């Protein structure tokens, strides 16, 4: 089997490159983040604009969502994270610590803690409700290009140009696994898989790989598209076929079934590098954004 | 920010 994703809506909004889209985990909403400098919420179904989220001094490199779907924390060059209740679009807080652009971020499953990756080679972790740093963890020797909990947070991994992924204790601060394969190209993304058993791991040649990171092996390598520039997410699609899901620097979406590795489709539409896709939770729908030639965002639904 | 290289 193979999906048939054919496009829906595009969204057109930023007024520069899209770097995040997101899927709120209600299924409810998309949020997508800038450089120019905004966070957008748009119907995760329709594609409908809703509303536009402002306040950082500089662009945006990452969105993400808290797992009850009420707060966004975003990641700037600015250097600081925000804490956002997207029901009164607030800044609840500012989180000030970095010393040079922050790249990425996520909350923890219990979405008391924050965790965010920078230009400044450190990994830092957050309290969500004072907006305080509590632990930097000096964790990478370039910029971090991601950060990620585990399913029940516990552990972060962390990926960087540095050419390392590594797991994180996340009570200690402990380095509890440094993974790289035969070549030391730049990492360029990582994220536990949502059954929290793997890691996939994008690196700046061309390549996708899945790692059971207990083991600290490669189990598989997904490739066929583009990637050796931009720090381009990668997904787990899980509500239809078990597929991987890519942008690509060729200016397509791909998508690959992830035991085979095939190519099972690729997303023909975006006139600039699709940074970012996402999946949403419980529909066959993806979200793909692109770079300052395109600046939209396209919904594409699938039958599987 | 990740949109430029």
């Amino acid at each position: 089997v193979k999906p048939n994703y054919a496009l829906k809506f595009t969204l057109a909004g930023h007024t520069k490159a899209v770097s995040s889209v997101k899927f709120s985990p209600n299924g409810e909403w998309l949020a997508s983040s800038s450089a120019d400098k905004l966070i957008k919420i748009w119907g995760a179904y329709d594609g409908k604009f809703e509303k536009t989220i402002s306040g950082h001094k500089l662009g945006i490199s990452d969105v993400a969502w808290s797992s009850d779907s009420n707060l966004l924390v975003s990641a700037s060059d600015d250097k600081t994270l925000k804490i956002w209740d997207v029901s009164s679009g607030k800044c609840l807080k500012t989180l000030k610590g970095h010393s040079n652009y922050v790249f990425c971020c996520n909350f923890n499953p219990q979405s008391n803690l924050i965790v965010s990756g920078s230009f400044d080679e450190s990994v830092r972790i957050w309290d969500v409700k004072t907006g305080k740093c509590l632990k930097t963890l000096p964790a990478h020797s370039d910029p971090v290009s991601a950060v990620h909990f585990n399913r029940d947070g516990s552990l972060i991994v962390s990926s960087s140009y540095d050419g390392l992924c590594r797991i994180w204790d996340t009570a200690s601060g402990q380095c509890l696994k440094t993974l790289i394969d035969d070549d030391n190209p730049p990492v360029s993304f990582v994220k536990f898989s949502p059954n929290g058993k793997y890691i996939l791991a994008a690196t700046l040649d061309n390549t996708l790989k899945l790692w059971d990171y207990s083991k600290g092996k490669c189990l598989k390598t997904y490739t066929g598209h583009k990637n050796e520039k931009y720090c381009i997410f990668a997904n787990f699609s899980v509500t239809g076929g078990k597929w991987i899901v890519s942008g690509s620097e060729d200016n397509l979406v791909y998508i690959w079934n992830l035991q085979t590795k095939e190519i099972v489709q690729k997303l023909q539409g975006h006139t600039d590098v699709v940074i970012s896709t996402a999946c949403h939770p419980t529909e066959n729908i993806i979200a793909s954004a692109a770079l300052e030639n395109d600046k939209t965002i396209k919904l594409w639904k699938s039958d599987c | 920010a990740r949109t430029k290289q």
